[PDB]
């Protein structure tokens, strides 16, 4: 069970036999899915899987940031400048500006030049110290891939046994995270309108409104 | 008069590709002698 | 490779079934580039007459394929739609008489109004060339940084051969094996005896034409019944024979 | 003509040079054309050799299945608006006569595209399970790349020499093939017709009606 | 110096924050900067191999990135010298213009009308020159495949070692600001519709809003 | 007009050809001797 | 012409592959014979491009077809039409159609 040669697999007993032989199964979140062979060599596998859980990650905080501004606006009625996650960028460029409720209190940000450059300094340096590692003296430690101190104030990273499990909890979870950010992707290309807006179109007629009913826009002329 | 003429192609088609197919089966190697 | 070009048994100036391998003179014996035993005239008298006019061949050769590049060139530019002010070769003194001056067209990037006159010109030609002729045959040179080797001195031209100078003259190597050497010797003389003839055939064709040589092989190629030696020495025209 | 051993046919010819020492020349289509590098581990060269296969075959299915209909409606079938040319050929299935297979009525006649899909998908995914797997309900062990057995009824593969020959023979179809579909969709979506109609219209004179016709269509306008 | 962009303490791709470098990139090959976040260079004949079309496509970028830029450098104040192909990405509709793609605008240069037959000049010239490149010509036979050195360098330069290295991290740093560039030059294209020494301008006139987020909607999904 | 003809003679079809059966039969037929051929030559 | 073939006939070289390899041919060589065969198919292109060349530049061949009685008619844009063409070669030779 998601360790060792029993454990689950990306096409349960279709995936029996046929299991390449350096997915021994120690690393979480293995289900022997490499048909294409891009990491038979261990240390690109680690760097393979560093990227992976990386991605992971920021597609988390990606799928929680496209669906609370719609969900927000109308499952709880609080207006914004733009809860439409593809036209929430240009919102910056209102003579109202930028507000994080919806408040011209709160933020109201009017210089995306700014922004961009606090954001740019600030993840400079963020991600120069997480590839880095650290250095001198502080941080200069761990495995730069699962920290624990000074980011697991919640004391869960202890206790190997469970600390493994939920692991693989966030590997999967994860996962899930990059494929409903990669359909928020193309939903936006597509249909033209926020994830939980077409969710309730899908709603109101599943029969009808679909993805095929929109498959015909991309044909040559 | 159509399925007719379309009878009379497949018929002549078909003799013309024996006579061009058995030419070209090694046709100059059926003799008694050498060579 | 190189047998067919030295040696008895080369390439020569008439084939085997009209001229027999004993009919060329003895001191043609395939040792110089270009040997095809053509020699009806008691000119070459014997092997060192021969090598010495080998030396004004080659210069002249040199000097007719730099030529046959100048009148080409130019007057194609001039007639195909440059700025050249005098692309014929017969008539390019004739812009600088009064106080005229060529343009000149340093392709891509070309139209330059040179401002130098013609009595200038003329000096600095006269002394320049007085100068690399004087070297040439006294084999001394002062200065260097060519890219064959970087900053040669003035003792590099000594011990060297003359009518074939390596090493400054030679920036591209390409020539220190021997047999592509020799090779590319009998491409030279027989390229620069290409331009020999076609230079004179320019002169001729100008005398008799009137108009530079790229003009007559336009002319040609648009009618070469209507436009050749034949037409060009008849006139306007004939009476129709009906 | 020698398709295998050091003396193979190279990628480039005579201006090839020496290919790279993990291209022997064993497998079918060996030019050594691994130019990118992509093939060092053999893990990863086996990985792509059936990737490559999988897609030759699929690749040839899919050529065949691009020209047959436009040619069939050009040559009387009834493909009645867009079932001739392929880009169009799924929008049949929205109309009220739906997929009528060579322009009869009582030919298929299927208008429901999520049925239809559902059953490709439990369908393929069996195939492609057993696939993988290598081991199926009636299969026993053996080549997962190149099975026979069932997948072999003429059988006709059990000469060696034969066998390696006709294997090259299959991927360079296979290559030509899948370089046929790229083709495909790089024309429809830069053209806008079907590839026989491409190939009419460019017939029709090859001065004008070449690429170059639509080299302008694609500029960016400020 | 040398062991400024050599050694195992040179300059790296994070500045003082790189001591995570990959232990097979040691600091053997020009640039060198430990920036292998991917780690899919991992084996050493990928890696050697990607390193050789790198430097291909940092000589291709060099020249690129400076040619698409001179006919607009060179452009007149309205247009004489070039029409519309004053700019890179319209620049090859000058074959298709009635007087012909002339060189400056002047029809003794070039001159040239049958796009077919330049690009078939080009295919046969290039195939010929990339065949020479992988396996030896009129150049060299055995020279070194990425910098062979006998022909093409003719001005010396290339004979003093430590001198030669450091051009040649000169040229692989010159190279990839070159890619950059001409990557640049593309998105430019794209979402632009302008010459890049025209966008330079109007960036020039007002860099308050005239820039990339001015044409940050134009791919909104309407 | 009293009756039906092809009206096919003249106007330079190609091989005689006024319909695309035609074509295809002449085609599938040369195809199938091709294949044939090809297949049993060398006498095996 | 006639120079040439009565000096070969005569005191030419009897056979040519002991001196002049490339123009020595056995009849067994079918690559030799295919390699003549390609320089006068190369000489035959030529000569068709010559009278090409004539129609369309030279300003020449006659138009019988021309109003008024036929005239000489420099030829501009003539029909390259490969279905044209080989729909002239792969027609009737009868009354109807006339094959060439
Ligand atoms: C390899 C498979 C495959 C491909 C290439 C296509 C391609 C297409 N389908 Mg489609 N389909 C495919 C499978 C299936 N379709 C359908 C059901 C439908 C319907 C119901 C409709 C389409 C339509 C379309 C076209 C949309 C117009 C467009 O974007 O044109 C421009 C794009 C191209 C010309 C080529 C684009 C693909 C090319 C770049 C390939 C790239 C690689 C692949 C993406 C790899 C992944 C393939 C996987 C996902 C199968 C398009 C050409 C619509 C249509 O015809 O509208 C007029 C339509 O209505 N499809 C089913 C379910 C039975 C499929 C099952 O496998
Ligand atoms: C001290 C801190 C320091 C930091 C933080 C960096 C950071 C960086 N260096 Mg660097 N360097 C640093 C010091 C030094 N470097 C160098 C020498 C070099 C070189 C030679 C190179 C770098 C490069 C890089 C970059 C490599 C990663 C990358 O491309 O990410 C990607 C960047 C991001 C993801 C940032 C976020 C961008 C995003 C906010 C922009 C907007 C996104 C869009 C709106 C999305 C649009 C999507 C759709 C709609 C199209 C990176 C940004 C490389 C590079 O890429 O150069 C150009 C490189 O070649 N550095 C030296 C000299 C020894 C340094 C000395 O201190
Ligand atoms: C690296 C080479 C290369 C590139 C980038 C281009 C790019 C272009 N050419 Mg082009 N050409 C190139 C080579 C050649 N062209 C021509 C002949 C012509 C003609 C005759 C015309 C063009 C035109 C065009 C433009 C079409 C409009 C457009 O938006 O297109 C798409 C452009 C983009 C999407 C921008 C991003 C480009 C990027 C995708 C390309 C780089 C990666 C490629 C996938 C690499 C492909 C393989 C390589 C070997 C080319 C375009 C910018 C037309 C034009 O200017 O119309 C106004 C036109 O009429 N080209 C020849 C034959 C001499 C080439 C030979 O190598
Ligand atoms: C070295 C060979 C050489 C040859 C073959 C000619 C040949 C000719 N030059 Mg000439 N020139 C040559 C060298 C030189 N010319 C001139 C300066 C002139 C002038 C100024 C003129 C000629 C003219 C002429 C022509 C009539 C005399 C023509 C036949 C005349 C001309 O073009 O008449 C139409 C004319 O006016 N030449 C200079 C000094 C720069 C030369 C230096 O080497
Ligand atoms: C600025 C970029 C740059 C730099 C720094 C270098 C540097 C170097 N190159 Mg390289 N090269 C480049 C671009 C560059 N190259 C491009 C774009 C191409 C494709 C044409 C080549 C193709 C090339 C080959 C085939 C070879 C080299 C070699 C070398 C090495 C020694 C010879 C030399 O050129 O010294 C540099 C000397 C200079 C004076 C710098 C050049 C400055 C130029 C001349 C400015 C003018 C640019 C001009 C307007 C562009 C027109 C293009 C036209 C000339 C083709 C050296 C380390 C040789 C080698 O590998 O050594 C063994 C060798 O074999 N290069
Ligand atoms: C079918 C034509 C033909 C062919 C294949 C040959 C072949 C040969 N001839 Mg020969 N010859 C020919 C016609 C031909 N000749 C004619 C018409 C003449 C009369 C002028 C001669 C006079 C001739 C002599 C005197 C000798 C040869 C010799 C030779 C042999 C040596 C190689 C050589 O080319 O010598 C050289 C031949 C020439 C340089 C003739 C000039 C050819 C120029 C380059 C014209 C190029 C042709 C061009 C496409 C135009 C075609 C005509 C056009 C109007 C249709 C060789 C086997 C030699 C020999 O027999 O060895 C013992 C030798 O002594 N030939
Ligand atoms: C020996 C000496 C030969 C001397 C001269 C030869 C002259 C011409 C050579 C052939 C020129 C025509 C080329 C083919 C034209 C054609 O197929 O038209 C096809 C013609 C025309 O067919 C008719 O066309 C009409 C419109 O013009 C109408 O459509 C008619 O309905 C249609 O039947 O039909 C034929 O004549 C085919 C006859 C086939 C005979 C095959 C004999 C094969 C013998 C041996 C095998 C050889 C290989
Ligand atoms: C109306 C249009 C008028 C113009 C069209 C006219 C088309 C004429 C084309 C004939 C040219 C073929 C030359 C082969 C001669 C014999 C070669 C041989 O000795 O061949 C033997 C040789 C032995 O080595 O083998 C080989 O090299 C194989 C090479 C032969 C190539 C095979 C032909 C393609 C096969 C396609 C089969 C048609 C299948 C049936 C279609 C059914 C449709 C319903
Ligand atoms: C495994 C395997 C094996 C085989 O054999 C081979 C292969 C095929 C290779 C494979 C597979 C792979 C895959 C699947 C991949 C995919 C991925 C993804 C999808 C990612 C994403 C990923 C994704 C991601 C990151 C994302 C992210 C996102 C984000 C940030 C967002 C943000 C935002 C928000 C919040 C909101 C606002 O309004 C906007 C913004 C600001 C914008
Ligand atoms: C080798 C190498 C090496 C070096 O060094 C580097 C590099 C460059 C990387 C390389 C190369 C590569 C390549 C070339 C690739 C390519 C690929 C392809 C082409 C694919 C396609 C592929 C393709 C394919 C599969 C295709 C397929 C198709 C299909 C299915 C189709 C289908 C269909 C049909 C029937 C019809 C209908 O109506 C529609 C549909 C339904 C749609
Ligand atoms: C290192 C690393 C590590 C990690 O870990 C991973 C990864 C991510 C993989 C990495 C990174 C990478 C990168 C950054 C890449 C990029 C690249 C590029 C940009 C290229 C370009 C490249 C670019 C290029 C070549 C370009 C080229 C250009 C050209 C030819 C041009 C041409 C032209 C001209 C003159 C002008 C005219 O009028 C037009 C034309 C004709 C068009």
């Amino acid at each position: 069970e998601f360790y060792g040669p029993d454990r689950a697999k990306f096409l349960g007993p279709f995936s029996e036999n046929d299991t390449p032989e350096y997915l021994t199964g120690e690393f979480p979140g293995d289900y022997g899915w490499d048909t294409a062979g891009l990491s038979a060599d261990p240390q690109t596998f680690a760097r393979y899987r560093e990227i992976e859980l990386i991605h992971a990650r920021w597609a988390l905080l990606g799928a929680l940031g496209i669906l609370t501004p719609e969900l927000l606006s109308q499952y709880a009625g609080v207006q914004f400048g733009e809860p439409v996650w593809f036209k929430a960028g240009a919102q910056i460029f209102a003579a109202g500006g930028l507000n994080y409720l919806g408040n011209e209190s709160l933020i109201h940000a009017q210089s995306i030049i700014a922004t961009l450059a606090v954001q740019v300094v600030l993840m400079g340096l963020a991600e120069a110290y997480r590839a880095n590692g650290g250095s001198e003296g502080f941080l200069d430690d761990l495995d730069t891939l699962y920290p624990g101190g000074a980011f697991d104030p919640l004391g869960l990273a202890d206790d190997p046994d469970t600390f493994a499990e939920l692991k693989v909890k966030e590997i999967k979870n994860g996962r899930l995270a990059m494929f409903s950010c990669l359909g928020f992707f193309v939903q936006a290309i597509v249909t033209g309108k926020g994830p939980v807006q077409n969710l309730t179109d899908h709603l109101a007629d599943p029969t009808v409104n679909n993805a095929f009913a929109s498959a015909t826009k991309f044909t040559p002329g | 008069m159509l399925t007719l003429k379309i009878f009379v192609y497949t018929v002549v088609t078909f003799f013309v590709g024996l006579f061009i197919f058995g030419f070209l089966s090694n046709d100059p190697s059926r003799n008694p002698g050498k060579g | 490779d190189l047998e067919k070009w030295y040696g008895p048994d080369r390439k020569l100036f008439l084939p085997g079934g009209l001229l027999d391998r004993d009919d060329v003179p003895e001191y043609l014996n395939g040792e110089l580039a270009g040997d095809y035993g053509y020699d009806p005239l008691g000119l070459g008298k014997d092997e060192e007459q021969v090598e010495k006019y080998r030396a004004n061949e080659l210069l002249h050769a040199r000097w007719a394929m730099l030529a046959a590049a100048g009148i080409i060139i130019p007057e194609g530019l001039q007639a195909n739609g440059a700025d050249i002010k005098g692309g014929t070769w017969f008539e390019t003194g004739a812009e600088m008489l009064n106080g005229g001056t060529l343009n000149y067209f340093a392709v891509p990037f070309g139209v330059v109004q040179n401002p130098l006159p013609l009595a200038a010109v003329t000096l600095i030609e006269i002394v320049l060339l007085g100068a690399v002729e004087k070297f040439r045959v006294d084999g001394t040179g002062p200065a260097g940084f060519s890219p064959g080797v970087g900053k040669f001195d003035s003792d590099i031209f000594d011990g060297l051969d003359k009518l074939y100078p390596g090493g400054p003259f030679d920036p591209l190597n390409l020539a220190d094996d021997p047999e592509v050497f020799a090779e590319l010797q009998v491409k030279e003389i027989k390229n620069g005896r290409l331009a020999m003839i076609a230079v004179l055939a320019f002169a001729i064709q100008s005398y008799v034409t009137g108009e530079g040589p790229y003009a007559n092989i336009t002319k040609h190629l648009s009618d070469p019944f209507g436009y050749n030696l034949l037409t060009v020495l008849q006139g306007d025209d004939r009476v129709p024979t009906l | 003509s020698a398709w295998y051993g050091p003396d193979r046919p190279l990628f480039l010819g005579s201006l090839s040079g020496e290919p790279p020492s993990y291209l022997t020349g064993e497998f079918p289509g060996d030019y050594g054309w691994d130019t990118a590098g992509l093939s060092a581990d053999p893990t990863t060269f086996a990985r792509y050799r059936t990737i490559e296969l999988i897609h030759a075959r699929w690749a040839l299915l899919g050529a065949l299945g691009i020209i047959t209909p436009e040619l069939l409606a050009k040559n009387g079938v009834p493909f009645s608006e867009d079932g001739a040319i392929w880009f169009k050929a799924g929008a049949e299935i929205f109309k009220e006569g739906g997929l009528n297979y060579l322009g009869n009525e009582n030919l298929i006649h299927a208008q429901s595209i999520l049925a239809t899909l559902a059953v490709q998908v439990i369908v393929m995914g069996a195939a492609e399970g057993f696939r993988a797997n290598g081991e199926a309900p009636g299969v026993e062990g053996l080549d997962p790349l190149y099975p026979g057995g069932p997948f072999d009824p003429l059988g006709l593969a059990d000469d060696p020499e034969a066998f390696a020959e006709l294997k090259v023979k299959e991927i360079k179809n296979g290559r030509l093939a899948m370089f046929s579909c790229l083709g495909f969709f790089v024309q429809a979506i830069v053209t806008g017709k079907g590839p026989i109609q491409n190939l009419q219209d460019h017939l029709a004179d090859p001065g004008v009606n070449n690429a170059f016709a639509s080299a302008t269509k694609f500029v960016p306008t400020p | 110096t040398i062991n400024q962009f050599y050694g195992p303490d040179r300059n790296k791709w994070l500045g003082p924050y790189s001591t995570n470098t990959p232990p097979y990139l040691t600091g053997e090959f020009p640039g060198d900067y430990g920036w292998d976040t991917a780690g899919l260079s991992a084996d050493p004949e990928t890696f050697k191999r990607y390193r050789e079309l790198e430097l291909i496509h940092a000589r291709w970028a060099l020249l690129g990135a400076l040619g698409m830029v001179t006919p607009e450098l060179l452009q007149d104040d309205d247009g004489i010298m070039f029409g519309e192909s004053a700019i890179w990405f319209k620049a090859g509709a000058a074959i298709f213009q009635e007087g012909g793609l002339n060189y400056l605008g002047n029809p003794s240069l070039i001159h040239a009308q049958n796009i077919v037959a330049t690009l078939a000049v080009q295919v046969v010239l290039m195939g010929l020159v990339e065949g020479y490149r992988v396996n030896g010509g009129p150049a060299g036979e055995g020279l070194d495949p990425l910098y062979p050195g006998e022909a093409f360098d003719p001005l010396g330069l290339a004979d003093d070692p430590e001198a030669f290295a450091e051009l040649k991290v000169k040229e692989i740093k010159n190279g990839r600001l070159a890619m950059f560039a001409c990557l640049g030059f593309f998105v430019q294209a794209i979402v632009t519709g302008k010459g890049p020494i025209e966008n330079l301008t109007d960036h020039l006139a007002n860099p308050a809003e005239n820039n990339a987020f001015a044409y940050a909607t134009k791919f909104t999904p309407q | 007009l009293v009756d039906d003809r092809m009206n096919g003679d003249g106007t330079g079809l190609p091989f005689g050809v006024n319909d695309g059966i035609l074509g295809w039969v002449i085609a599938g037929t040369l195809g199938t001797i091709w294949a044939i051929y090809f297949v049993s030559q060398k006498d095996l | 012409l006639g120079f040439g073939g009565v000096y070969h006939s005569l005191i030419g070289p009897e056979t040519l592959e002991e001196s002049y390899p490339f123009f020595g041919y056995v009849w067994k060589d079918k690559n030799k014979m295919t390699n003549i065969l390609g320089y006068h198919l190369i000489i035959l292109g030529c000569g068709a491009w010559l009278l090409v060349l004539k129609a369309l530049y030279f300003g020449g061949v006659y138009d019988t077809w021309a109003p008024g009685g036929g005239d000489v008619r420099i030829i501009s844009n003539p029909t390259t039409n490969a279905a044209i063409i080989f729909g002239y070669i792969v027609k009737s030779p009868f009354g109807g159609d006339g094959w060439i």
